[PDB]
């Protein structure tokens, strides 16, 4: 099992971790996976996924053994995660809250004014709350 | 006993249709016949829902089943043996003559009948009455011609047909098709008896010879239409392939009859249109499959086949789209075009490894399991690879989705780049670098710059070479310092045309066909600002351009140049002279340079980076 947690702006990944239930991603698949999640993103953007509602997508992307959800906020920002696996133990509503949650450090981050919007979330505090919501996921 | 059900592919890729047949038939009549054959093509003018399903070909324990125990069987049930025999003749009534007719006509079918005696078929007989048209009632010719031939054979009479004139020809040859499909439906029918009634019986319960019954089964079935009874009959069959064991030499081949029964109960899907139960299918067998080998699977073995079974899929999705369907391509224009695509990369990979477990020391016949390999060694040219690419590539442009497409292509570029064929893939990464710097992320964006690197120094377009580099220099420094140092030199070079550094990769051969290069070849950032314009036709403009380098390496302070504009009228930091403007023009112009070529340390910037004004 691993989760890559991404915050998406217009077009870049301001934060992409790969990191697993035991630690970050070994595996060489960092160029992979950002490719995949970036060309996912701009179809579904193209289509429609740009809309007023907090917008849900489960499954809305299905790669080799890790299935990808995104949600979208009013504001314009993406959020993506994938699970290793085509079947593993593990919920929807534990996605749901842990977005929710992904959304209040992102938008406390943004209390940061020194972070100015549309960059990469240098701050190691807000990172290791990124890879604690990590852990209450894997 | 267990004989595959098939291993014939390229099997009813179309819409399956019956077949009636029509006999050797000369020049001397083909003319007229053309005629004939047009009623008969006419089948193929007109509309599919005017035109009849059958088609026209020519000719000159317990009991095993017949028609059914071998696969050529199967196939020679398809086309080569028609339901129904039909033999068109010309009847033209006369006196004499007509009774040589009678011999002739006689003769022909009771050949025909001998035939029809090999394969238990119906027949028909088809006659031009030429003359002029006349009442029906009126011919009693007509009974005693049909007379001779019932004595001669005993076809009954309203398998006699006429086409008397074209005119009259044409409708005649739509009842007969009508009539055609009433025959042949009957025949198909009866068959259908015949394989269910086989299949209440075992030859000591051998539980193979049944899943062939239940596949041909369906074969009549879509024959007849009856896609849902068919299609069942196929996936009922699939059950019992499943109840079978596993894993023996035979496993492979119950993958690939899996496959045929995927292919066509999809097929049958799409025809009633269920899409996601197709898609159910589809994975359900497949990942039955990949759990069933763990190894030989050679790889060119249940993964050439997973590329098979993702291309049949790929072609029942373009049938949808014929169809109509748009709602998995709303979703995925091919779910699994590209999908295959990957999978004859891993068969590329695979086959890598092949020749690597052909490396080793490399008596069950595994020489021929290596002449296996040799086989697999003839499809790797990985060109239909490159195809696959390109079907997926227009599959989703259909829908027109830009950036998956251009990652496909960047793959296209890398797979010729494994090919070693540098050239093409130096096409698509053309295309697709300005694509990638307006997506704004360098870092895939450098990623393929390095491949450019790699493909412009094997091809020698050292001209889009150095752009790269040089647009690459610009914000290099999510690389190594040193190597930007040595790519300035490269720039350098290239710039006196001397050959480039990077011999650590080159061989001689290429590096000869760029010092062709050049020759044809004919032509970090900074800001550009205007303290003053729209003058008064007094005023003396100055070097408010800042000449900014944000690679960390310094490019050598050379020189300098301004390029003198016309509207209107034809009139870290570093800085050094250049008085750009001294020379009292015309106002109200605001000459704004397009591009700055001054001379530090080479020509230029050239990869279009250069601002408007103040």
């Amino acid at each position: 099992m691993a989760f890559c947690i991404a915050v998406i702006g217009k077009d870049n990944a301001p934060l992409y971790l790969t990191t697993s239930d035991m630690e970050q991603e070994l595996e060489l698949q960092y160029h992979v996976n950002a490719a995949l999640d970036v060309v996912e993103e701009k179809c579904l953007i193209g289509k429609g996924a740009p809309e007023s509602k907090e917008l849900y997508l489960g499954l809305l992307y299905s790669t080799e053994n890790h299935k990808i959800y995104g949600f979208v906020t009013n504001t314009r920002v993406k959020f993506i995660v994938v699970i290793d696996s085509s079947n593993v133990a593990l919920r929807e509503n534990e996605v749901r809250a842990i977005f929710r949650n992904l959304h209040l450090l992102y938008t406390d981050a943004i209390c940061n004014p020194f972070y100015i919007p549309g960059e990469s979330l240098t701050s190691k505090k807000f990172d290791r709350a990124v890879q604690k919501l990590m852990s209450g996921t894997a | 006993m267990t004989m595959d059900a098939t291993a014939l592919p390229s099997e009813l890729l179309v819409t399956p249709q019956p077949l009636v047949g029509f006999c050797g038939l000369d020049t001397a009549r083909v003319s007229v016949h053309k005629a004939v054959w047009e009623a008969f093509s006419g089948s193929l003018q007109r509309k599919a829902a005017d035109r009849a399903a059958v088609q026209y070909k020519l000719l000159p324990e317990w009991y095993h089943p017949k028609g059914i125990l071998k696969r050529n069987w199967m196939l020679k049930h398809l086309h080569v043996l028609p339901s129904v025999v039909v033999l068109f003749q010309d009847m033209e009534w006369n006196d004499l003559q007509w009774t040589e007719k009678q011999v002739q006509c006689a003769a022909i079918v009771q050949a025909l009948k001998n035939t029809l005696q090999e394969r238990n078929t119906r027949l028909c007989l088809v006659l031009l009455q030429r003359a002029a048209p006349l009442p029906p009632g009126e011919d009693l010719l007509a009974a005693e011609r049909a007379a001779s031939l019932t004595n001669a054979c005993g076809i009954t009479s309203k398998m006699l047909f006429i086409l008397p004139h074209t005119e009259h020809l044409t409708g005649y040859a739509l009842r007969l098709e009508s009539a055609f499909l009433d025959m042949a439906q009957s025949y198909y029918a009866l068959m259908s008896k015949r394989i269910r009634n086989h299949r209440d019986q075992l030859t000591a319960a051998h539980t193979s010879l049944k899943i062939r019954h239940q596949f041909k089964l369906g074969f009549v079935a879509e024959m007849r239409q009856d896609f849902s009874t068919g299609q069942k009959h196929y996936f009922q069959a699939y059950a019992n392939l499943d109840e079978i064991r596993i894993n023996d030499g035979n496993c492979l081949e119950i993958k690939t009859l899996a496959g045929f029964l995927n292919y066509k109960i999809c097929r049958l899907m799409f025809k009633l249109k269920t899409p996601r139960d197709a898609i159910n299918q589809f994975i359900i067998h497949v990942e039955k499959h990949k759990s069933r080998v763990g190894f030989k699977d050679l790889a060119f073995e249940h993964h050439a086949w997973l590329s098979t079974q993702h291309s049949v899929f790929a072609e029942l999705f373009c049938e949808a789209i014929k169809n109509g369907l748009p709602a998995l391509q709303t979703q995925h224009p091919g779910i699994y075009y590209h999908k295959a695509a990957e999978f004859v990369m891993k068969r590329r990979d695979a086959a890598m490894e092949a020749y690597a477990a052909m490396q080793a020391s490399s008596v069950a016949e595994q020489q021929a399991n290596m002449q296996l390999c040799d086989q697999e060694r003839s499809y790797n040219h990985s060109a239909a690879i490159i195809a696959l690419l390109s079907q997926a590539m227009a599959q989703f442009k259909i829908y027109k989705c830009l950036r998956f497409r251009k990652k496909l292509a960047i793959d296209m570029a890398e797979e010729y780049l494994k090919s070693g064929d540098h050239a093409k893939a130096l096409t698509l990464y053309s295309l697709m670098l300005p694509d990638y710097r307006q997506e704004k992320w360098t870092t895939i964006f450098t990623d393929v710059l390095l491949k450019t690197l790699r493909c412009a120094l094997l091809s020698g377009s050292v001209a889009d070479y150095i752009a790269c580099s040089v647009e690459a220099l610009s914000l290099r420094h999510q690389s190594d310092q040193s190597e930007r140092i040595l790519i300035l030199e490269n720039l350098w070079q290239v710039f006196q045309g001397v050959p480039p550094m990077p011999k650590t990769q080159l061989t001689p051969e290429a590096q000869a066909l760029w010092t062709s290069a050049l020759a044809n070849v004919k032509s970090v950032e900074m800001c550009a600002t205007f303290e003053r314009v729209q003058l008064s036709n007094d005023d003396l403009l100055q070097l408010q351009l800042i000449v900014r380098v944000l690679t960390d390496i310094p490019l050598r302070i050379r020189s300098f140049h301004v390029i003198l504009a016309d509207a209107g009228n034809p009139q870290s930091y570093y800085q050094l002279f250049c008085s750009t403007e001294a020379q009292q023009f015309h106002e109200n112009t605001q000459l704004r340079i397009v591009r700055l070529e001054a001379h530090m340390g080479t020509d230029q910037v050239a990869a279009l980076l250069t601002c408007s004004s103040n």
